[PDB]
RNA sequence: GAGCUAGCCCUGGCCAGGGUGAAGCUGGGGUGAGACCCAGUGGAGGCCCGAACCGGUGGGGGAUGCAAACCCCUCGGAUGA
RNA sequence: GAAUGCCGGCAUGAGUAACGAUAAAGAGGGUGAGAAUCCCUCUCGCCGUAAGCCCAAGGGUUCCUACGCAAUGGUCGUCAGCGUAGGGUUAGGCGGGACCUAAGGUGAAGCCGAAAGGCGUAGCCGAAGGGCAGCCGGUUAAUAUUCCGGCCCUUCCCGCAGGUGCGAUGGGGGGACGCUCUAGGCUAGGGGGACCGGAGCCAUGGACGAGCCCGGCCAGAAGCGCAGGGUGGGAGGUAGGCAAAUCCGCCUCCCAACAAGCUCUGCGUGGUGGGGAAGCCCGGGUGACAACCCCCCGAAGCCAGGGAGCCAAGAAAAGCCUCUAAGCACAACCUGCGGGAACCCGUACCGCAAACCGACACAGGUGGGCGGGUGCAAGAGCACUCAGGCGCGCGGGAGAACCCUCGCCAAGGAACUCUGCAAGUUGGCCCCGUAACUUCGGGAGAAGGGGUGCUCCCUGGGGUGAUGAGCCCCGGGGAGCCGCAGUGAACAGGCUCUGGCGACUGUUUACCAAAAACACAGCUCUCUGCGAACUCGUAAGAGGAGGUAUAGGGAGCGACGCUUGCCCGGUGCCGGAAGGUCAAGGGGAGGGGUGCAAGCCCCGAACCGAAGCCCCGGUGAACGGCGGCCGUAACUAUAACGGUCCUAAGGUAGCGAAAUUCCUUGUCGGGUAAGUUCCGACCUGCACGAAAAGCGUAACGACCGGAGCGCUGUCUCGGCGAGGGACCCGGUGAAAUUGAACUGGCCGUGAAGAUGCGGCCUACCCGUGGCAGGACGAAAAGACCCCGUGGAGCUUUACUGCAGCC
RNA sequence: CGAUGUCGGCUCGUCGCAUCCUGGGGCUGAAGAAGGUCCCAAGGGUUGGGCUGUUCGCCCAUUAAAGCGGCACGCGAGCUG
RNA sequence: UGGGAGAGGGUGGUGGAAUUCCCGGAGUAGCGGUGAAAUGCGCAGAUACCGGGAGGAACGCCGAUGGCGAAGGCAGCCACCUGGUCCACCCGUGACGCUGAGGCGCGAAAGCGUGGGGAGCAAACCGGAUUAGAUACCCGGGUAGUCCACGCCCUAAACG
RNA sequence: CCGAGGGUAGGGCCCGUGACUGGGGCGAAGUCGUAACAAGGUAGCUGUACCGGAAGGUGCGGCUGGAU
RNA sequence: GCGGGGUGGAGCAGCCUGGUAGCUCGUCGGGCUCAUAACCCGAAGGUCGUCGGUUCAAAUCCGGCCCCCGCAACCA
């Protein structure tokens, strides 16, 4: 049947993107937390 | 006078639609329509704040003129009578000798091609609008402002009307469609006559789908839910109310008055509504 | 976290073919005028049959599966909520 | 040494299951160390509304080529979506941006919030919607509306000519709209041709033929032709379109109206440019100066913003046209022509799938377009088939039990069983015919029947054309032929009677329930006078609703028919300016502490003092409730009648052994040979009953009962056959499980059900195919039950709070 | 209780005998025939239906007879549900 | 042709008396009801009185033993639309008449449907008396209905 | 070809019978009340509606076939 | 198993809180009436289910026994 992952570059970028993050106190704390851990990518790569 | 259908389907048995006989123009005046943002019952938070709404026909809002004192003394011809999906009543297209075009909700009997006019010295004729203080006592009237220069708020539904019962100082005493006796200010405008399309209540929707076209999503009973959802939720098998009948939010719904007690307008209501 | 799912919003698209024959309109009969009746035209409907499409009724298989809900046979809707 | 411990390694099951749709394979020739598996040929089969082709999304080099075979590939591998390397994606016109708006998002102003932040007019963002200029062919191993060729076009800048009151983010028009049905004329597409072109073919008994086979086009500016669409002209007045306005709107007057004129699209044609088959020969060459014509069918597409009907009444903004305003009229704009200018991103490949979502080269999921032919009434159905694409990445044998999918069956025909579950039967079209009942629609495809092919003959109407031929489409009559059989294959209702529930089409427990449940039109109660009630929110703000009592909220009942009785004492709700009670506050009789004292400080009765409660009324489609005992009639029996106790009042109509009846398979009747179910009755209704509605009800139902006919492998009762497995061989090779094991039967014993103890009995060692009695077999730290002063959901006149409201 | 799957049906049986039938007997209020009652006897046999989930039971039509019990109310790594 | 009487019918208006309710005043201990009473209402201020308002229904005197219509039936007043009828004159047509199975139309009241309306009255129903009982007569309440529009029903001691 | 009739399927009328059920007629001396005849002790009858063990009662309108 | 009950002939008070048995109907005697019912005037009948106990004293308070309604009998 239909599964749960239906990839969508726009959805992915407008939901977990860098700018979606910075617009929100909880989203900037994500980037902070992910930077502090040393995440190579702070955010999903999506090709556009 | 409503129109029946033969029982060629189960739902055509009782379905009745309006006869649309008073209608003369079958497409709206482009200069006076705007898009009607469909809400679906949701508010700016995105939340349903009126249950069971959405999914009805697309409509264009027809801009209705409720402050007829905007053009005192300028007669207008009644050009057409059109169908408005945003109200039970019909609407009349007015060509003013100004050249300006406006809609008003059509009173009962108004004929296309009569001059209508609004103002203190206007005739006491169906369709004319006057300050309440100049309409003779006993005259039925509609599109009544509730406060001066604030817009017609009362008597706008098909077949409704309000009767002038008497004057008292700066205020006239109106009997609203509910039968309430209210003091409305004499400078409030009102269009003489009753609103038309009185057969509007005699329409039998006929089937579930017709309720859906009107934008009315299906309505589920408290008794059909679980206690999580409703005071009347749950129970093994069916069940009476088991407590005084109540709304989903707990407050009682058989008799409990909800008008704010200390409302300032209480000073101006004379008799609460009948029946 | 509504890229699954549920409701709404905006904007598009899809529904082979066949059947039934409402109102109306026309003609004729009828009457004081009517109601009405007959034919023809007409083409209404949460109308019928049935693919796509949407379902998931019964049974069988499958059960370390082809599949963490599938396969086959049968069945519901298919201009509409 | 144990923790169903943790990490890792290696065992067992085992050379066992399995190797992923039963569409299908065989041979020959290549290559190579090696070939069922790679390449070529021939034969065979499978898809063909796809299993073919083109987009979009997503994927991200998977594309092409060379060289490779460790791993990946369920086997093999020389092959590959794999390893290495090189190559490959070309645009003013296609898509997106430098244009526009939609929901929504954001947001100068403004509002709100302890902080974070929440709103919000304009404006901005935002597309698969609006607007905007490219068609056909050739070329590469790999890109092509992108390169090239041909013929077209757009916008910007600059100049020239002519014209004009030029000029806008401002005014106005327009853009601009639904559903169903649908006319005329075309195009896409397709069928035919005894006409035109073509390498050839004559077989195996006949055919040198009006023979077979193949092909008979594509695009194209101006002009022209056909069919459509859009559109009145003038004048005067003018107070509206938030300035102006010659525009628009409104009024008036003259002429013009199925026209004409002007303008716009479609199709046709069109200079010109292309393409061009089978067959043969090695992707190409030929064919070939290829031919390129006639007729028919014909859209759902086009003309289009066409027409009619209907109600549920059907985006916005820009481009565009027009009006003017500042300004300016050396301007500026409009038109025609010319030269110049024209940027950024995408473009490979997969794309119903081995490249996307499913951990997999996974029988599942994935939106749009094209989807040919013939026959079957039609069709995107069904069978076969073109183009094109595949034979599903283990094979070879064998022909056991057993399993799956399928075929047939003597006699019987539901005897099977919880149940006709399953499987038969029925099945398309045309014609005859068709009951109770009904809300007059229906029930109805009721039921039940007859017909159905091929050939000859005669004949009626349509469409095209021309009125004719030809083509094509509907028919009517007659005479015949063959078979077991003519919807000869494939797709394609079994029917009837009778109950229960629900009116009905719909909805639901994604993944054990599709129902009698939810919803539903319809009925009633109730709240709401609009800054409505109600809902979300601390608020601002929203929804309600740009609605106004014929409206909006809440609740119950649930089409329709006939109806819906009695009780207001208790609870709720509504009404009640008295009385009772009542907190803060007012009041301050009267006390108290301290000081030399003025004073300071404390306590404090009467009395005044809201809502709420008490109290008085009302109120049932508000929560709800609607009795007991005893007696009585001239046979008996039964009690119309009576007595009394109690209640707020004692169940009315109608129904009743029922989705309700415990005793119960009640009793009687029907149906059967036989009926715990079924239907009809009776009524001592354990324990129906009137909007948690009562009783009915045509029609509807993948609901649940009962019966009958048809028909059958369901069964008496089983037999045979097919293919896929199971078995054997070669290749690959799992799993849960497992204290160790050298693991028998009985009768006893034992923590009470022993391979393991005792006694006896039996028994050479090791396998393979099979069956499931045992290993209290596996799986899951029992989901029942109990325990735990463990937890969670729900309720209430449990406690205590809080929101809200007063 | 770190699981001994719980009714009935179906299939497959096997054992007990307190014997339903069949074989052998004694007593009889056994004339015969046919019964009654007890004893011995487990070799074999012990039907097909209607009803209900039913075991059981009642009923139909037969029969030599339509036996009763145990095997985890025998048997779900055998099926049903 | 010219005249006349009439509650004949339909539509739209509209006038006063009265009952009820509501608001204001004034006012106090009962009112109401009956055969007599009780229920009921009343110090939360009833009854009686005055001013104001809302609303429905029926039209007093005229009124008669009267008038009109086919019957059912029709009564404040006004206007419109319309039916029948009688009288005079003796003008026209020239038997064109009578009756009437079926048909069609009208048809008091109650009753039904859909809206509206609702003061008084009042089946049902509740209560109070009476009563052996009193599912009645009497009293206090009281819902359909009585009223309007449209559509039905079509009955009668629809009688002279 | 037609054809007695046989068969399959579906209708229509009539008759007999049926658990049970409705009212009806009749039958010396059973039970309850007393509706009507007198103003029958509420004048009666009436069409209709609702109610009640039963006659009946009540509403609405009608009749005199009503007494005084 | 838990709850309530048994009293003139019928149906009910009195039991709690020990001394006293009461209400309606019925029954019997009388009246009225032509007569019956109604109505009026008088009166009779209950040792309180039964045995035991407490007590000065028991319908009453406490036990047992008898009978009669009511509620309950759930989890498999
Ligand atoms: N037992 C047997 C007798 O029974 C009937 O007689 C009885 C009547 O039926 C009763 O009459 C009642 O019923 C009638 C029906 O209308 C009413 O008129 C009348 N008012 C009523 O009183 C009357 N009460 C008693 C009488 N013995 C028969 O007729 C009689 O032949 C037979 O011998
Ligand atoms: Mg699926
Ligand atoms: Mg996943
Ligand atoms: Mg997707
Ligand atoms: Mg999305
Ligand atoms: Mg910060
Ligand atoms: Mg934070
Ligand atoms: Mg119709
Ligand atoms: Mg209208
Ligand atoms: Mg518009
Ligand atoms: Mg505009
Ligand atoms: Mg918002
Ligand atoms: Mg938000
Ligand atoms: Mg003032
Ligand atoms: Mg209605
Ligand atoms: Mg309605
Ligand atoms: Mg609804
Ligand atoms: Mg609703
Ligand atoms: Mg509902
Ligand atoms: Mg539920
Ligand atoms: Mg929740
Ligand atoms: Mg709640
Ligand atoms: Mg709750
Ligand atoms: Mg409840
Ligand atoms: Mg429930
Ligand atoms: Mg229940
Ligand atoms: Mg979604
Ligand atoms: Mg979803
Ligand atoms: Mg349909
Ligand atoms: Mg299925
Ligand atoms: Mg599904
Ligand atoms: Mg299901
Ligand atoms: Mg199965
Ligand atoms: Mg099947
Ligand atoms: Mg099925
Ligand atoms: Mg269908
Ligand atoms: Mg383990
Ligand atoms: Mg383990
Ligand atoms: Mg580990
Ligand atoms: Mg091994
Ligand atoms: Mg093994
Ligand atoms: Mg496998
Ligand atoms: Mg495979
Ligand atoms: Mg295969
Ligand atoms: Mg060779
Ligand atoms: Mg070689
Ligand atoms: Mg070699
Ligand atoms: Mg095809
Ligand atoms: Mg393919
Ligand atoms: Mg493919
Ligand atoms: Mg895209
Ligand atoms: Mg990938
Ligand atoms: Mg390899
Ligand atoms: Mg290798
Ligand atoms: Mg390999
Ligand atoms: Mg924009
Ligand atoms: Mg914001
Ligand atoms: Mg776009
Ligand atoms: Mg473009
Ligand atoms: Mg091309
Ligand atoms: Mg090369
Ligand atoms: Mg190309
Ligand atoms: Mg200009
Ligand atoms: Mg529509
Ligand atoms: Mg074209
Ligand atoms: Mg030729
Ligand atoms: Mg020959
Ligand atoms: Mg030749
Ligand atoms: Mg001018
Ligand atoms: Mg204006
Ligand atoms: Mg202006
Ligand atoms: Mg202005
Ligand atoms: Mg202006
Ligand atoms: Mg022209
Ligand atoms: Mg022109
Ligand atoms: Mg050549
Ligand atoms: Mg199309
Ligand atoms: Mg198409
Ligand atoms: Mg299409
Ligand atoms: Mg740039
Ligand atoms: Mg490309
Ligand atoms: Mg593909
Ligand atoms: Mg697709
Ligand atoms: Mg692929
Ligand atoms: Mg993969
Ligand atoms: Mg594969
Ligand atoms: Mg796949
Ligand atoms: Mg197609
Ligand atoms: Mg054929
Ligand atoms: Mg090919
Ligand atoms: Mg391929
Ligand atoms: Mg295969
Ligand atoms: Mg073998
Ligand atoms: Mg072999
Ligand atoms: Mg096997
Ligand atoms: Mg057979
Ligand atoms: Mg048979
Ligand atoms: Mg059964
Ligand atoms: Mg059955
Ligand atoms: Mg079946
Ligand atoms: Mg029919
Ligand atoms: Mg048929
Ligand atoms: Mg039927
Ligand atoms: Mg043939
Ligand atoms: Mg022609
Ligand atoms: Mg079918
Ligand atoms: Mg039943
Ligand atoms: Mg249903
Ligand atoms: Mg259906
Ligand atoms: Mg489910
Ligand atoms: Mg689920
Ligand atoms: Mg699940
Ligand atoms: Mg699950
Ligand atoms: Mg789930
Ligand atoms: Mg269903
Ligand atoms: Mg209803
Ligand atoms: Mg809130
Ligand atoms: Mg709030
Ligand atoms: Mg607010
Ligand atoms: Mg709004
Ligand atoms: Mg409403
Ligand atoms: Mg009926
Ligand atoms: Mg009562
Ligand atoms: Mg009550
Ligand atoms: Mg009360
Ligand atoms: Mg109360
Ligand atoms: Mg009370
Ligand atoms: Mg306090
Ligand atoms: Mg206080
Ligand atoms: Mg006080
Ligand atoms: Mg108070
Ligand atoms: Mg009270
Ligand atoms: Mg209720
Ligand atoms: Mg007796
Ligand atoms: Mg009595
Ligand atoms: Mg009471
Ligand atoms: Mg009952
Ligand atoms: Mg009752
Ligand atoms: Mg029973
Ligand atoms: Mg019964
Ligand atoms: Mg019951
Ligand atoms: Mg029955
Ligand atoms: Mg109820
Ligand atoms: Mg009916
Ligand atoms: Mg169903
Ligand atoms: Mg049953
Ligand atoms: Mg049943
Ligand atoms: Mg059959
Ligand atoms: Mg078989
Ligand atoms: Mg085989
Ligand atoms: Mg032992
Ligand atoms: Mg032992
Ligand atoms: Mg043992
Ligand atoms: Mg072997
Ligand atoms: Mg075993
Ligand atoms: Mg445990
Ligand atoms: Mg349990
Ligand atoms: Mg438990
Ligand atoms: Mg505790
Ligand atoms: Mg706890
Ligand atoms: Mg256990
Ligand atoms: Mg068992
Ligand atoms: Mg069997
Ligand atoms: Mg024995
Ligand atoms: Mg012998
Ligand atoms: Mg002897
Ligand atoms: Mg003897
Ligand atoms: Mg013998
Ligand atoms: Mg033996
Ligand atoms: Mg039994
Ligand atoms: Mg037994
Ligand atoms: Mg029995
Ligand atoms: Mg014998
Ligand atoms: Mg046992
Ligand atoms: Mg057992
Ligand atoms: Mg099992
Ligand atoms: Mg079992
Ligand atoms: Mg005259
Ligand atoms: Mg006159
Ligand atoms: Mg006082
Ligand atoms: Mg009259
Ligand atoms: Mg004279
Ligand atoms: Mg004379
Ligand atoms: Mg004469
Ligand atoms: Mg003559
Ligand atoms: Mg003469
Ligand atoms: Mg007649
Ligand atoms: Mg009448
Ligand atoms: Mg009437
Ligand atoms: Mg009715
Ligand atoms: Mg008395
Ligand atoms: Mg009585
Ligand atoms: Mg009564
Ligand atoms: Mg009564
Ligand atoms: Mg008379
Ligand atoms: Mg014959
Ligand atoms: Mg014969
Ligand atoms: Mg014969
Ligand atoms: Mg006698
Ligand atoms: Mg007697
Ligand atoms: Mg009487
Ligand atoms: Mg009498
Ligand atoms: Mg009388
Ligand atoms: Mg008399
Ligand atoms: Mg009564
Ligand atoms: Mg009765
Ligand atoms: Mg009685
Ligand atoms: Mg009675
Ligand atoms: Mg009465
Ligand atoms: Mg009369
Ligand atoms: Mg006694
Ligand atoms: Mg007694
Ligand atoms: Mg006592
Ligand atoms: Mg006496
Ligand atoms: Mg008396
Ligand atoms: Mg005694
Ligand atoms: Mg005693
Ligand atoms: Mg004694
Ligand atoms: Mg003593
Ligand atoms: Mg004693
Ligand atoms: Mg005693
Ligand atoms: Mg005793
Ligand atoms: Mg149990």
């Amino acid at each position: 049947m239909k599964r749960t992952w239906q990839p969508n570059r726009r959805k992915r970028a407008k939901t977990h993107g860098f700018r979606a993050r910075m617009r929100t106190p909880g989203g900037r704390k994500v980037l902070k937390r992910r930077r502090q851990k040393g995440r190579w990518r702070l955010t999903p790569a999506v090709r556009k | 006078a409503v129109k029946k259908f033969k029982p060629y389907t189960p739902s055509r048995r009782f379905m009745t639609v309006a006869d649309f006989s008073e209608i003369t123009k079958t497409e709206p005046e482009k200069s006076l329509v705007k898009p009607l943002k469909k809400t679906g019952g949701r508010n700016n938070q995105g939340r349903i704040t009126v249950r069971f709404r959405g999914g009805g026909h697309k409509r264009l809002y027809r801009i209705i003129d409720f402050k007829r004192w905007d053009k005192v003394g300028i007669p207008a011809k009644v050009a057409a009578i059109e169908y408005d999906p945003n109200r039970s009543a019909r609407i009349a297209l007015l060509h003013y000798v100004d050249g300006e075009k406006r809609y008003i909700i059509a009173p009962d009997g108004l004929q296309v091609g009569q001059q209508v006019v609004a103002g203190p010295d206007a005739p006491i004729q169906v369709g004319n609008a006057l300050p309440l203080r100049f309409i003779p006592v006993g005259t039925v009237v509609h599109a009544v402002e509730l406060e001066p220069k604030k817009g017609a708020k009362l008597a706008r539904a098909a077949g409704t009307s309000a009767q002038i019962q008497g004057r008292e100082g700066d205020y006239v005493i109106l009997r609203l469609p509910s039968g309430e006796l209210r003091k409305v200010h004499g400078e409030c405008y009102a269009t003489v006559g009753a609103v038309g399309n009185a057969d509007h209540k005699n329409i039998v929707l006929g089937k579930a789908g017709r309720s859906r076209w009107l934008g009315r999503r299906p309505h589920v009973r408290g008794a059909a839910m679980n206690p999580v959802d409703h005071p009347h939720g749950g129970g093994e098998g069916r069940a009476p109310r088991g407590r005084p009948p109540a709304s989903p939010w707990g407050w009682q719904t058989k008799g409990l008055k909800t008008r704010k007690r200390r409302k300032p307008s209480s000073r101006f209501i004379i008799a609460r509504r009948k029946k």
